[PDB]
C-alpha cells in the first residue's frame, strides 16, 4: 500500500513483460517516473505530487495492456510508458493541464502524439471503468502487488 | 485534405473551431483545432481527456465526438455541427423565451447529464456556451475539456473547476472532495437564466461576492440544513440572510412547480441537491403539469 512499494512492483513488472530488455532495472522505471513528477512540481505545474497508490493502479493497468512484449530497447520503453504516464495525469490529475517536454524522449514528435491516439483507442473504455467499478480497481490493484 | 473549412465559428485557449464539410461524403461538421506545436503548454493533455471521455458519452444530448485526425503539428476532433449554443440563442430572441421551450431544454440538459453521472463522469463546466442548440430544439451537453470520471477514493478533486457564476457554495467553500451534485447546481443556474431574461442568476466579481449573492436570495445555511459548512476548508462567517426571500420576482416566467425544481437543484449543503434521475421524476416534467 505504500507508492515506493508499489513503484517497485510496477518495475519489476515491466522488467518482466520485456524480455528482450538485458541491461535494464527495475530501479529505471521508477527513476523516470519520479524524475518527471519532479520537474512538473518544481516548475510549478502542480502544487502536490501525481504519483500515489490509486494512480500507480491505474498507470500499471494501462502498462500490461500498451506495453508489448516485444519492445526493442529501453529507449523504446521509456517512450512508451511516459506516454502511458502522460495519460494518467491528463486523465486523473488534478491540473487542468500538463506540458509535454517532461514527458517526451523521442526526436519524432509526431510519433508521441499518434501513440496517445492508439492508447486512448485501445485504454478509453477500461480507463472509465477501473472509475467506475471498484471490483475491478481491486482486481488491478491486487494483480500490482502481485508483480513481486 | 479530408475537409474543406466554411467559416470560423469560435476561437480561444481551447482551440480553433470551425464549421466544416467532409469532401467524400459532404456532411457538415463542426472541427476543433487544437495546435501540439506549442511544447511548454499543456491545451492538448485537456484535448486528449475530452476525447477519452466522449468516447465512451453516445447520447442524444452529448455532442458527438465523430473522428480525431492527427495531421501536421495539430490535432482536429470532428464533431457533430450545431446552429449556435444556448449563450447566442438569449441574444438571438430578447433573452426571452416561451415556458415550453425552457422546460425542453432543461429535461434534455438533465438527460445528457444523467447519462454522464451514470457513465461516472462529472462535467465541472456548465454554462450557456457549452450548450449547443440546433433550429428543430435539440439541445446538447458539450465541451468536456475540464470533465473527469470519478469513483477511485482521492484525497481531493481541484476547487478551481467551473466558471466563478456556476461554482456551487461546497466548492467556493473549497470544498475538497465534491460528488455529481456539483452539475446539478450549475443545471440550477441554467434553468433560472431560461426562466428569466437569459440573464446569470448569481453574477459575482470574486468568491466572496458569489456567497454573499447566493445566500442574499436563497438565505445562510444554518448547522441544521448543513452541519459540515463551518469545517470547509475556505469557510468565514457570512451574514444570517433569510431564507424567506420570493423567487418569484427572480423566475417570473415558472409556476409553482417550476420553482420548486429549481430550489430542489440550488440546495447549498451537496447532499440535499436533487439528482438528475429524480429531477426528470418532478411534476414539472409530467404531461399532467399545468
Ligand atoms: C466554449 N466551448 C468551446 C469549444 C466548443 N466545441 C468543442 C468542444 O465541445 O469540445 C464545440 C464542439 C462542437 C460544436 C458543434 N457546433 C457548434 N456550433 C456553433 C456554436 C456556436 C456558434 N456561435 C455562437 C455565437 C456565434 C456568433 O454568431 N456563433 C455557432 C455555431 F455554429 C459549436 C461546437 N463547439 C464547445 C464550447
Amino acid at each position: 500500500a505504500s507508492t515506493s512499494e508499489l513503484l517497485r512492483c510496477l518495475g519489476e513488472f515491466l522488467c518482466r513483460r520485456c524480455y528482450r530488455l538485458k541491461h535494464l532495472s527495475p530501479t529505471d522505471p521508477v527513476l523516470w517516473l519520479r524524475s518527471v513528477d519532479r520537474s512538473l512540481l518544481l516548475q510549478g505545474w502542480q502544487d502536490q505530487g501525481f504519483i500515489t497508490p490509486a494512480n500507480v493502479v491505474f498507470l500499471y493497468m494501462l502498462c500490461r495492456d500498451v506495453i508489448s512484449s516485444e519492445v526493442g530497447s529501453d529507449h523504446e520503453l521509456q517512450a512508451v510508458l511516459l506516454t502511458c504516464l502522460y495519460l494518467s495525469y491528463s486523465y486523473m490529475g488534478n491540473e487542468i493541464s500538463y506540458p509535454l517536454k517532461p514527458f517526451l524522449v523521442e526526436s519524432c514528435k509526431e510519433a508521441f502524439w499518434d501513440r496517445c491516439l492508439s492508447v486512448i483507442n485501445l485504454m478509453s473504455s477500461k480507463m472509465l471503468q477501473i472509475n467506475a467499478d471498484p471490483h475491478y480497481f481491486t482486481q488491478v490493484f491486487s494483480d500490482l502487488k502481485n508483480e513481486s | 485534405q479530408k475537409y474543406e473549412k466554411l467559416e470560423k465559428i469560435g476561437e480561444g485557449t481551447y482551440g480553433t473551431v470551425f464549421k466544416a464539410k467532409n469532401r467524400e461524403t459532404h456532411e457538415i461538421v463542426a472541427l476543433k483545432r487544437v495546435r501540439l506545436d506549442d511544447d511548454d503548454e499543456g491545451v492538448p493533455s485537456s484535448a486528449l481527456r475530452e476525447i477519452c471521455l466522449l468516447k465512451e458519452l453516445k447520447h442524444k444530448n452529448i455532442v458527438r465526438l465523430h473522428d480525431v485526425l492527427h495531421s501536421d503539428k495539430k490535432l482536429t476532433l470532428v464533431f457533430e455541427f450545431c446552429d449556435q449554443d444556448l449563450k447566442k440563442y438569449f441574444d438571438s430572441c430578447n433573452g426571452d423565451l416561451d415556458p415550453e421551450i425552457v422546460k425542453s431544454f432543461l429535461f434534455q440538459l438533465l438527460k445528457g447529464l444523467g447519462f454522464c453521472h451514470s457513465r461516472n463522469v462529472l462535467h465541472r463546466d456548465l454554462k450557456p456556451q457549452n450548450l449547443l442548440i440546433n433550429r428543430n430544439g435539440e439541445l446538447k451537453l458539450a465541451d468536456f475539456g475540464l470533465a473527469r470520471a470519478f469513483g477511485i477514493p482521492v484525497r481531493c478533486y481541484s476547487a478551481e473547476v467551473v466558471t466563478l457564476w456556476y461554482r456551487p457554495p461546497d466548492v467556493l467553500f473549497g470544498a475538497k472532495l465534491y460528488s455529481t451534485s456539483i452539475d446539478m447546481w450549475s443545471a440550477g443556474c441554467i434553468f433560472a437564466e431560461l426562466a428569466n431574461a437569459g440573464r446569470p442568476l448569481f453574477p459575482g466579481n470574486d468568491v466572496d461576492d458569489q456567497l454573499k449573492r447566493i445566500f442574499r436570495l436563497l438565505g445562510t445555511p444554518t448547522e441544521e440544513q448543513w452541519p459540515s459548512m463551518t469545517k470547509l476548508p475556505d469557510y468565514k462567517p457570512y451574514p444570517m440572510y433569510p431564507a424567506t426571500t420570493s423567487l418569484v420576482n427572480v423566475v417570473p416566467k415558472l409556476n409553482a412547480t417550476g420553482r420548486d425544481l429549481l430550489q430542489n437543484l440550488l440546495k447549498c449543503n451537496p447532499v440535499q441537491r436533487i439528482s438528475a434521475e429524480e429531477a426528470l421524476q418532478h411534476p414539472y416534467f409530467s404531461d399532467f403539469c399545468p
